[PDB]
C-alpha cells in the first residue's frame, strides 16, 4: 500500500474507473485477482477430478514352446540363501565365491 | 561327492581367501588345537591321566 | 550362499529386516493413541477433536492453530463460541 | 499320524516356542562375548531408537543468520561448534521459547531473537508444529534471526 502507480498488479481493473456497470455483479475488482485460480472460475468438480480411472492394457500371456529347444539356459539368484549358514550370514555376506 | 568336499572345505576352512573365518577372537576347539599344538598335548596328557 | 551379483539385497536385507520391529511398535503405537484419542472423545470434549490430525490444541482458552481464542473473555447465551 | 488325542494345537504351540527360546539361549551362550553382544542388543537398540525417533516424532532443519548469534559451545563435550542445518527432533507442545532455550543451551540469549520460517515470523507464544503447518508446509527450514528494525 505504498507505490500505487508502481504497483500495477494490486490495482483495479479499468472496468473500474469507467463509473458505469437479482444480485449484480461487484464494480471493484483488482488485478491481483490474477494471481488466483478460482477467484472468477468455479470450484465446481475441484475434488472428483481425481477420481476418474482407468485400468491398465497389458496382457500377460506368452506360449512357451519347449518342444523347440533341447538345452538348458542359464537363470537368475535373485536373493540370498537365508535357510542355511542363517547365523553366519552378516559375517560372510561380504565375501565373494 | 568332490564338489561337495570342495564347497564345504572353501567356506570353512582357513585360507588367504577365508569366508566364514572372520572376526574371530575366542576360536573352538579344531581350529584352537590345530593353531596351538603347545596346548593339544598338555590338553591331551592331562585327560590321559 | 552368496554372490557379488546380491550385493543389492545383502545390504537391503541387513539395513531393513533390522527396522521390522520398530515398524511394528510404530504402528502398535499408533493404534494406542488412536484408542485413547477416541476413549477421549467419548468421555466428551468442550471443543472437538480432529482424529487423524497431529496435534489437536484446542481448548476454552486455546484456537485449533494454539492461539488464543478471540472474545473468549465474557460469556454468551448461546454458550460455548464454537 | 498327525495330532494326538487329549492334546491342543495350542498346547503344541507353547512346546514349539518353547523349543526356540531354549535353543536361542544356547546358541546364545556357545558364542563369541565379542560380537554376539554388540550384534544382539547395541545395534537392534540403536535402530530401534532412531527409527521410532524418525518414524513418531517430528524435526525442523535449523539455520542462523549470523556468526555473532552462533551460541557458545566450547564446554559441552562433541560438539564445540554450531553448524547450520542441524536436524533437531521436538515435541509437539513445544514452543518457540523452549526451542531458543534449546539452542543456546538454557543460557542468555541475544535481545530480539525471533524464529521465521519463508519469510514469515513467528510469535514466541506459539506452538512450532501449527506455526509451520501454516506458514511453511512441509518446509520446516527453520531460522534465527535479530529483530531490531
Ligand atoms: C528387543 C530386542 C531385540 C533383539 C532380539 C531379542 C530376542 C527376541 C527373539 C529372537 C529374535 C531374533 C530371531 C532371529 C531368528 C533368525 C536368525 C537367528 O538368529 O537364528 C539363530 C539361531 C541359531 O542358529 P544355528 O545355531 O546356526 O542353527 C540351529 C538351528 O537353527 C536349530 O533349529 P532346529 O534344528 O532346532 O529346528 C529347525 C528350525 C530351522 O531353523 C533354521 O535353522 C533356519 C530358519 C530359516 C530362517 C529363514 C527363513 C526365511 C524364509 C523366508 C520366508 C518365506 C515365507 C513364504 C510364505 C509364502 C506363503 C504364502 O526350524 C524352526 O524352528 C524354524 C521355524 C521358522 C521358519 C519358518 C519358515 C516358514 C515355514 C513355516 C512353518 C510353519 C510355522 C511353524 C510351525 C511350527 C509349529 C508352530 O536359530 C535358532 O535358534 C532357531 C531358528 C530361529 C527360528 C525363529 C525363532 C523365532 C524368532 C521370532 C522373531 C520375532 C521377532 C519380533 C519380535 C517382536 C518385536 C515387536
Ligand atoms: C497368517 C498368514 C500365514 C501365511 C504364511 C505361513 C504359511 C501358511 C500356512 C499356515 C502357517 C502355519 C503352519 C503350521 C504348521 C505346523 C503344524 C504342526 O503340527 O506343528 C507342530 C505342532 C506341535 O505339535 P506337538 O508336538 O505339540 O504334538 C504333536 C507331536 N507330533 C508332531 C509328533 C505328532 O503342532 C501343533 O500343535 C499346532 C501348530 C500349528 C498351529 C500354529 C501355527 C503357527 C503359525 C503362527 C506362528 C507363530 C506361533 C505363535 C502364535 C501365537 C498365537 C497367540
Ligand atoms: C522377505 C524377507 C526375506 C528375508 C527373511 C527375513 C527373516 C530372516 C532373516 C534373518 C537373516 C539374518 C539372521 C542373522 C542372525 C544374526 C544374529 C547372530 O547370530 O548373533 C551373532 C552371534 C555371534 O555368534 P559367534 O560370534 O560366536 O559366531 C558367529 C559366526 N562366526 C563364527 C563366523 C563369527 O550368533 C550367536 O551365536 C547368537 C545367535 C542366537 C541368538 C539370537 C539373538 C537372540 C538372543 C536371545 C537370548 C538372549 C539371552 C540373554 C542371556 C544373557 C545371559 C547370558
Ligand atoms: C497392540 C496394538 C495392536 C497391534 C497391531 C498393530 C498393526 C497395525 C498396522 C495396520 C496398518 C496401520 O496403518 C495406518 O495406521 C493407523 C491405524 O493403525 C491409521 O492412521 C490413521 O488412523 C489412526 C487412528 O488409529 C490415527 O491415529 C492416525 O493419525 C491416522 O493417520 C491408518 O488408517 C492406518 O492405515
Ligand atoms: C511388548 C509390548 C511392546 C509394544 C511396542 C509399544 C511401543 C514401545 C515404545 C513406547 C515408547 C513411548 O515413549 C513415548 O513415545 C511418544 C512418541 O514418541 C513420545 O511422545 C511424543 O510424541 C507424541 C505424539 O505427538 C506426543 O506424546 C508428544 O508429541 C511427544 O511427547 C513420548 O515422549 C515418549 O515418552
Amino acid at each position: 500500500p505504498f507505490m500505487w502507480r508502481q504497483r500495477a498488479y494490486c490495482a483495479p481493473v479499468p472496468s473500474a474507473f469507467a463509473s458505469q456497470q437479482g444480485v449484480r455483479k461487484p464494480l471493484l475488482r483488482s488485478n491481483s485477482e490474477s494471481l488466483s485460480v478460482f477467484s472468477q472460475i468455479p470450484d465446481g468438480l475441484l475434488g472428483h477430478t481425481t477420481s476418474v480411472t482407468m485400468g491398465n492394457s497389458d496382457i500377460f500371456f506368452l506360449p512357451k514352446p519347449s518342444n523347440l529347444l533341447k538345452i538348458a539356459l542359464p537363470a537368475f539368484v535373485f536373493m540370498p540363501n537365508l535357510t542355511i549358514f542363517t547365523r553366519a550370514f552378516p559375517f560372510y555376506a561380504h565375501t565373494s565365491a | 561327492k568332490q564338489a561337495w568336499h570342495s564347497r564345504m572345505g572353501k567356506f570353512n576352512d582357513r585360507s588367504d581367501t577365508p569366508m566364514l573365518y572372520a572376526y574371530m577372537n575366542e576360536l573352538p576347539s579344531w581350529e584352537y588345537y590345530d593353531l596351538h599344538r603347545s596346548a593339544f598335548l598338555e590338553h591331551m596328557t592331562y585327560f590321559l591321566v | 550362499s552368496t554372490s557379488p551379483g546380491l550385493a543389492f539385497a545383502n545390504l537391503t536385507l541387513l539395513l531393513d529386516v533390522p527396522q521390522l520391529p520398530a515398524i511394528w511398535a510404530v504402528n502398535a503405537w499408533r493404534e494406542l493413541n488412536g484408542l485413547f484419542t477416541e476413549m477421549k472423545t467419548l468421555a466428551g470434549t468442550s471443543d472437538l477433536l480432529y482424529p487423524s490430525n497431529r496435534y489437536n490444541p484446542q481448548n476454552e482458552k486455546t484456537n485449533r492453530m494454539g492461539r488464543p481464542r478471540k472474545y473468549n473473555h465474557g460469556e454468551w447465551m448461546f454458550g460455548n463460541s464454537y | 499320524p498327525l495330532g494326538v488325542k487329549g492334546r491342543s494345537v495350542f498346547a503344541g504351540m507353547r512346546s514349539f516356542i518353547g523349543q526356540r527360546l531354549g535353543r536361542l539361549y544356547d546358541s546364545f551362550y556357545y558364542s563369541q562375548s565379542s560380537t554376539k553382544y554388540v550384534m544382539v542388543f547395541l545395534f537392534p537398540a540403536g535402530i530401534f531408537y532412531t527409527r521410532f525417533r524418525a518414524d513418531t516424532k517430528l524435526g525442523y532443519h535449523v539455520f542462523i543468520n549470523e556468526e555473532k548469534l552462533y551460541p557458545d559451545y566450547s564446554q559441552n563435550y562433541f560438539d564445540t561448534k554450531w553448524t547450520n542445518g542441524r536436524k533437531v527432533y521436538l515435541d509437539d507442545e513445544t514452543t518457540v521459547e523452549q526451542l531458543k532455550a534449546q539452542i543456546y543451551g538454557g543460557k542468555a540469549a541475544p535481545e530480539n531473537v525471533k524464529v521465521a520460517c519463508r519469510g514469515r515470523v513467528f510469535e514466541d507464544a506459539d506452538n512450532v508444529a501449527m506455526a509451520v503447518r501454516a506458514f511453511c508446509k512441509r518446509d520446516p527450514r527453520l531460522l534465527l534471526f535479530q529483530d531490531n528494525l
